[PDB]
RNA sequence: GAUGUGUGCU
DNA sequence: TCTGAATCTCTTCCAGCACACATCAGGACGC
DNA sequence: GCGTCCTTCGGAAGAGATTCAGA
């Protein structure tokens, strides 16, 4: 009864880069940071998959 | 060539002698056909020819006209590289003050003319006058006149007396001053005066005067008359794309100076008005100051877009100057750089160079052999052949790369194992394959890091790489004798899966005829690797004088251990593989192999271990799944218990039982206990959860779970990281160091909330910020440790001393952290140690005691060996081999000529850096203790309480009222086996000297809320505490009870600052009770933030709590929070509240009362008694009116400053204190460092010795001169009948002890280049090039290793 | 050559 | 009211190697 | 186009200058 608001979705705390990591709730947040940065660093391959 | 570097002030005549011309136009290259101007900053006539052996005008063009001077433009034809060797000068129209000798503190001009810096600064910048030659008036020789006072003195004293402003007046003051007469007048005044501040100021000015008069310097040389200019090739103008030119800063500053000088020169000829010419002189002064040291004045001038251009000092000082960027470390040819891969097929002396990189590194070597074999006739043909990469070039490369070791260096070269030499093995690729064993030494994984290749060129360099820097000769860490090429994280997993047993197999009851049979059965698939069979194994032993005698037996082993036995070299017992090998087990195996057999069998054993670990880790498929992280079935019950406890804690706190600084501590403690209980539950559910039949019924065994396998084997993981996977994650730590109030109750096998992840991010960002933002202040520590101990090398073999420090096992709160063996291994003893068969010697005096002697000492159970230390050595300029000990990288005594001061500094300085760059491997876990509250004695024995002042309890027991007490457990034999530090106000369930059963509590207390318990009984009066002024009080009117919290120095009023709240214990009749045995009333002070639950005038007993003091000790206790302490110990910072020690022994009594602070008089029984000490009212005194004290005994309590210890308890006490403190700090993190390095650093901290009396020597009264020189002079004088000079050792921090050395080059290259060079120029110091940094800067062989013999030959040659 | 930004491994 | 103690103010220090990109370099006014 | 020219803001420590107070 005391509540008066609620978060829209579970994705609203993370950014657009850290929200592309599957199973983010199981990684250590240092590994989440490194995964986000490395995912930003990827070069497009010959055939997209 | 040369043997010294002398620095001094530059006279104007000498500056003109340096100059080859006079720059007098502010014009660089004319932005045209690239030729210099007439007499600008670039000039062929002044500095040198632009083109090589070509005249500027176009008259002389070849070497056939060398040496002649042209006539059309007057430029001599010579080599064009003389443009960086011929300086110029600028004839300043007016004198200008040197900013280095004005605004560097203390100002040389300021304490040479005895004027304050403000007055001379206003005089120089034309804002006031100074009275030179006052004459027959009321004006002194240094008086400051403003404009109005100057006009008044002109109108009413318009005689020949003159008073000038600007640098001309200061130069007149300096030139008109006599130095010897002033020095003798100052000596007279110093002998007359008695105040210490005046004495110090006068002796500082006397020292400046003596430095000026002894050297060839003159006072008037600190005011510039001619300003030299840098040679043009050292300030080049590189043409960019187009007609523009590069933005040079020195050229801009020179142009500004020349513009101002020419404008002043023009105004001096046209008789400009006085204000204009004075303003122009001020502008010239500002321009020269900006040229010399920009930014030391008010505003640094900027070139473009608001950035200060660098002056002649900004490019000589700092991290980006000619000292730390181009002299102490340079860029090198024959070097390369690429990423690294594993290539585990290699050997310990091999690496993989890419085939296209070794061709470019060894290119001149290929040229030489191509010309030798005749395939080319010139260098260009061979160059083109190598460029084309023909089929014959690769064979030449193979021939030249055969036994030419290269140096592989990783980017942070923390310790000396970061540079190692490998024999290259050419590979096809672009990545440098690196042997998996040296990855621990390099601290190099294979996740994208690069290593640099360096090619030793000369024969001496190749042999230094093969005999010293070779990776084969680097199997022991130089910090501690533990091996450094240890199998890690895959070889240990292979050797742990191999050497293991489960109770079943393909064949278990079979009995084999040898290890070959076991390997044949495993490979043929007829027996599992974890069987329990009986193999017949022939192990050798060298118990004789080097003879291997075989002993064949039949041992109960496994198949895996029998297979592994085929690689163990002959000479080692079988009881090293007949167990479950982890990482420590095989590290010990390699260590004992090296200590028994030697180096070559150890290296071959390491290679074979790596091969058979990789093979049998591949053959196992030791994967990791999601079902391997078995969640315990009782975690949430432990969660519920702890949350109920926290709810009760909240209900107690809100009622008012505890404050908000104690709720934090208790909730952290209860959640840390719950986390440990959950971790224990999951570990018990993991380690033993393997119910397997014995071929009959069910049986228990150690689990084969993959997570538990790689956690127990020590491969990669621990209890923390594995706990966070299947137990609970726990509670995090903020970047500031504070622990998070709320814990995370989920692991990384279930999910995390949208909020628990947010909580974890605090610790996760703390871990990543800590590295990148606080490894700077740990690289700084090792830099200023290296720069203070760089010049310490082993220069002798034995000084012949019986002195040395005492070594005992360190038991300071638990079990034996380091036994005597670890603290005494490989160090030469100082006296014949006596076993408890006393009056008989056990070891001789000067024996380097190795592992056999350590075993002998432990057999007889010795508790104290007096060992020789570095700090107590008697050598001069270095240490002897016996006073240092073992090399710790090889199993022998330290060789003469070894740079031990750099090895010590690196060894101390890079566990901190490495472990602060690895704080995020635990994520962001709190890693704090559980705040143990009671003492549970595990062993059996009696108790001995040291330095205890205890009284009785209301129940009759003992309560401790002493600060530095220690509860030590002594067994039935008489040796100490356990020790504990009990705190103030802790009750005792048992006493001293009584035998305690093993496993019961003795001392109980509260981990927080230290009490102020009394020792007598009576009523208590609230003395000097009134509401609002010194106490914050709140009263519950329902109960009528008051709970006042005395404020700290922060919120206390300034008027009530002298009010001291305390509790006077009084009896019924208003009389002051007495402390038993003394006559002082029981007055007990209360510090800030203290709460008292008692009312005013309540009867009490003996030994009860009157007030409570919260502790608020909250920290993550990593190596990041915990290493400003090492910096404080090494810099010798005095603590906030020093413990008052006794300066002189004797009877202690009090004299006069309340001189603001209490007075204490110590009177000896025989000698003089002149000593009185001012004790502040802050701390009580542990001594009374009728006791006996010795020097070093503590009058008060608190942290000991490491200067009183030095000056009272001696050198051994202070070095032992520093060693113990640093060792405790490092050992808290698991760091293992031998104490030789800390002793070396302490010795380097102990090199200054203030003279007490001159004696027959030539030293002064209170001069601070090097201790080595004092010892040499005293030993030389005591040879004759003369009496030596008495001194007093000084302790300086690692910064001051490096900045106050005798060589100004090392001090200038370390820190404060301007301040060091200013003092060196004033004093006229002369460097002797004696250390290692000096010879590195100069460009010679260091007098440390292979250059030590050459330097000895050169020194004894002259 | 110096700045400014981004990045990699410690 | 002279001289240690305390406070105020100025100064110097803040890890290592490497890679990529762009921008600057007098720009205002006379000619 | 050629061409001569004239902001503030961290933070611990140490030294050296004032400034206090206290006998
Ligand atoms: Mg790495
Ligand atoms: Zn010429
Ligand atoms: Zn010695």
């Amino acid at each position: 009864d005391q509540v008066d608001y609620m978060d829209v979705s579970t994705q609203q705390v993370v950014s657009v880069g850290a929200s592309l990591i599957p199973f983010l709730e199981h990684d250590d947040a240092n590994r989440a940071l490194m995964g986000a940065n490395m995912q930003r660093q990827a070069v497009p391959t010959l055939r997209a998959d | 060539e040369f043997d010294a570097i002398k620095i001094a002030l530059a006279s104007p005549d000498m500056i003109r002698s340096w100059s080859f011309g006079e720059v007098k136009k502010p014009e660089t290259i004319n932005y045209r056909t690239f030729k210099p101007e007439r007499d600008g900053l670039f000039c062929a006539r002044i500095f040198g020819p632009v083109k090589d052996y070509e005249c500027l005008c176009g008259k002389y063009k070849r070497l056939k006209h060398r040496g002649v001077i042209c006539e059309k433009c007057g430029v001599e034809v010579t080599q064009t590289k003389v443009r960086r060797e011929r300086m110029g000068h600028i004839e300043l129209a007016s004198p200008t003050a040197h900013i280095w000798f004005l605004k560097s503190l203390p100002s040389r001009i300021g304490l040479l003319l005895d004027m304050p810096l403000r007055d001379i600064e206003r005089v120089l910048y034309f804002e006031s006058y100074v009275v030179i030659e006052g004459g027959m008036t009321n004006l002194e020789r240094q008086q400051i006149l403003t404009e109005e006072q100057y006009l008044d003195a002109l109108e009413e004293f318009g005689d020949e007396f003159d008073a000038k402003m600007g640098a001309e007046a200061i130069q007149a003051l300096l030139k008109s001053m006599d130095l010897e007469q002033e020095c003798e007048q100052l000596r007279e005044e110093l002998n007359e005066t008695n105040s210490e501040t005046k004495r110090k100021k006068l002796t500082k000015r006397i020292k400046l005067l003596e430095a000026f008069v002894q050297s060839g310097n003159k006072p008037e040389w600190m005011i510039l008359t001619v300003l030299p200019v840098l040679p043009p090739d050292l300030r080049p103008l590189v043409p960019l794309d187009g007609g523009r030119f590069a933005t040079s800063d020195l050229n801009d500053l020179y142009r500004r100076v020349i513009n101002r000088n020419n404008r002043l020169k023009r105004l001096l000829d046209l008789a400009a008005p006085d204000i204009i010419v004075r303003n122009e002189k001020r502008m010239l002064q500002e321009a020269v100051d900006a040229l010399l040291d920009n930014g030391r004045r008010g505003r640094a001038i900027t070139g473009s877009n608001k950035r200060p251009l660098k002056s002649l000092a900004d490019m000589i000082k700092g991290k980006q100057g000619r000292f730390r960027q181009n002299l102490l470390g340079k860029r090198v040819d024959y070097s390369g750089r690429s990423v690294i891969t594993v290539g585990p097929y290699l050997r310990l002396h091999q690496c993989g160079l890419p085939k296209k990189m070794a061709l470019e590194l060894f290119k001149p070597f290929i040229y030489g052999k191509l010309e030798l074999r005749g395939l080319a006739t010139t260098i260009k043909a061979a160059k083109k052949m190598v460029e084309r990469e023909e089929a014959v070039v690769w064979d030449i490369l193979d021939e030249v790369i055969r036994e030419h070791p290269v140096l592989l260096n990783r980017a942070p070269t923390l310790h000396r194992l970061g540079i190692q030499a490998f024999e290259p093995v050419l590979i096809e690729g672009k990545a440098i394959q690196l042997h998996p064993l040296v990855c621990a030494a390099y601290n190099a994984d294979f996740d994208g890091d690069q290593m640099a290749v360096h090619v030793p060129l000369t024969l001496e360099a190749q042999l230094e790489a093969r005999a010293l820097m070779m990776s084969t000769n680097n199997i022991l860490s130089p910090a501690n004798g533990e091996p450094i090429i240890v199998p890690s994280q895959d070889v240990v997993l292979g050797l742990y899966y191999m050497t293991r047993d489960c109770v079943n197999a393909k064949g278990e009851g079979m009995v084999l005829t040898g290890p070959k049979e076991a390997e044949r059965l495993y490979r043929s698939g007829l027996a599992s690797l974890h069987a329990r069979v009986k193999v017949r194994i022939t192990e050798y032993e060298k118990d004789a004088n080097g003879e291997l005698v075989a002993k064949t037996s039949l041992k109960d082993t496994t198949v895996g251990r029998a297979i592994l036995w085929m690689i163990v070299p002959k000479g080692l017992p079988y009881s090293i593989v007949n167990q479950a090998l982890g990482k420590k087990a095989i590290s010990k195996m390699l260590n004992t192999c090296y200590r028994i057999l030697g180096l070559k069998p150890t290296v071959i054993f390491a290679d074979q271990i790596m091969y058979t670990g990789f093979a049998y880790a591949a053959r196992s498929g030791a994967s990791v799944g999601i079902d391997d992280m078995v969640i315990p079935e009782k975690k949430h019950e432990i969660i519920s218990e702890a949350e109920a406890e926290v709810a009760e804690i909240q209900e107690q706190f809100q009622s008012g039982l505890v404050t908000a600084g104690e709720r934090y501590n208790k909730v952290i403690d209860i959640w840390a206990a719950a986390n440990d209980r959950v971790s224990k539950a999951m570990m018990d559910n993991l380690q033993t959860e393997t119910v397997i039949n014995r071929d009959g019924q069910e049986e228990k065994q150690v689990s084969f779970n993959s997570i538990y396998m790689m956690a127990d084997s020590g491969a990669r993981g621990s209890a923390a990281q594995i706990r966070q996977l299947a137990g609970m994650r726990g509670l995090m730590a903020k970047p500031d160091g504070s622990i998070i109030e709320t814990p995370i109750t989920a692991n990384f096998r279930e999910g995390l909330n949208v909020l628990q992840y947010f909580i974890s991010t605090h610790g996760a960002r703390k871990g990543l910020a800590d590295t990148a933002l606080k490894t700077a202040n740990s690289g700084y520590l090792t830099r200023r440790l290296v720069d203070v101990a760089q010049d310490l090398v082993v220069t002798e073999d034995d000084c012949g001393t019986h002195e040395g420090i005492m070594m005992t096992p360190v038991i300071e709160g638990g079990d034996v952290k380091e036994p005597l063996r670890d603290r005494v291994l490989g160090r030469v003893t100082a006296e014949d140690v006596l076993k408890p068969g006393t009056a008989d010697i056990l070891v001789p005096r000067n024996t380097l005691l190795h592992e056999q002697w350590c075993d002998l000492l432990e057999e007889n159970s010795v508790d104290a060996v007096k060992v020789r230390s570095v700090v107590s050595c008697d050598t001069d300029f270095g240490v002897c081999a016996h006073c240092y000990g073992r090399d710790l990288a090889r199993g022998h005594i330290i060789n003469k000529g070894e740079a031990i001061g750099v090895i010590a500094a690196q060894s101390i300085g890079e566990p901190g850096t490495q472990l602060t760059m690895r704080t995020f491997h635990i994520g962001g876990a709190a890693s704090r203790a559980a705040a143990e509250s009671s003492i549970q004695v595990k062993n059996k024995g009696s108790i001995k309480l040291s330095n205890v002042k205890s009284v009785v309890n209301s129940s009759g027991k003992l309560v401790i009222t002493s600060r530095n007490t220690e509860l030590k457990l002594i067994d039935e034999f008489g040796r100490t086996k356990e020790s504990y530090k009990v705190p103030y106000g802790a009750v005792l369930a048992k006493g001293d000297g009584e035998q305690v059963a093993g496993g019961e509590t003795v001392a109980n207390w509260d981990p927080h809320t230290m009490p102020v318990i009394t020792e007598v009984s009576g009523f208590v009066r609230f003395t000097d505490m009134i509401d609002g002024q010194t106490i914050t009080r709140q009263t519950d009117e329902l109960t009528g009870l008051s709970s006042l919290v005395v404020l700290d120095s922060a919120e206390r009023t300034a008027g009530g600052k002298d009010l001291r709240p305390a509790l006077k214990i009084v009896d019924a009749q208003g009389n002051d009770v007495l402390i038993p045995g003394t006559d002082m009333p029981a007055q007990y002070f209360l510090p800030g933030k203290a709460i008292v639950q008692l009312e005013d005038g309540v009867q009490i007993s003996s030994g009860d709590t009157l007030a409570r003091i919260p502790q608020e000790s909250g920290g993550t206790k990593d190596i990041t929070g915990g290493l400003p302490r090492v910096a404080d110990l090494f810099e010798a910072r005095r603590p906030k509240e020093p413990a008052i020690l006794a300066e002189i022994s004797g009877i202690v009594s009090f004299g006069k009362e309340t001189k603001g602070k209490r007075r204490l008089v110590i009177t000896p029984v025989d000698g003089s008694d002149p000593y009185e000490e001012m004790i502040p009212k802050w701390r009580q005194l542990n001594v009374f009116e009728g006791e006996r004290v010795e020097r070093g005994d503590v009058i008060s309590d608190g942290p000991e400053a490491p200067h009183d210890i030095l000056r009272l308890r001696g050198v051994h006490a202070v070095t032992r204190y520093i060693v113990n403190e640093v060792q405790d700090v490092y050992r808290l993190q698991g760091v293992k460092i031998n104490d030789k390095h800390i002793e070396v650093i302490v010795r380097q901290m102990l090199r200054k010795a203030t003279i007490v009396n001159a004696g027959s020597s030539d030293f002064l009264e209170g001069e601070q001169v090097e201790y080595s020189r004092v010892k040499i002079a005293n030993r030389e004088l005591e040879a004759n009948g003369k009496v030596g000079a008495t001194y007093s050792r000084d302790l300086l921090g690692i910064t001051k002890a490096s900045l106050a050395t005798e060589s100004f080059i090392s001090a200038a290259s370390f820190q404060e280049t301007t301040r060091v060079l200013t003092e060196a120029a004033v004093a006229g110091k002369r460097d002797e090039l004696r250390g290692l940094k000096e010879n590195v800067i100069v460009g010679r062989l260091i007098p440390a290793g292979t250059g030590y013999a050459y330097h000895q030959d050169r020194m004894r040659r002259r």
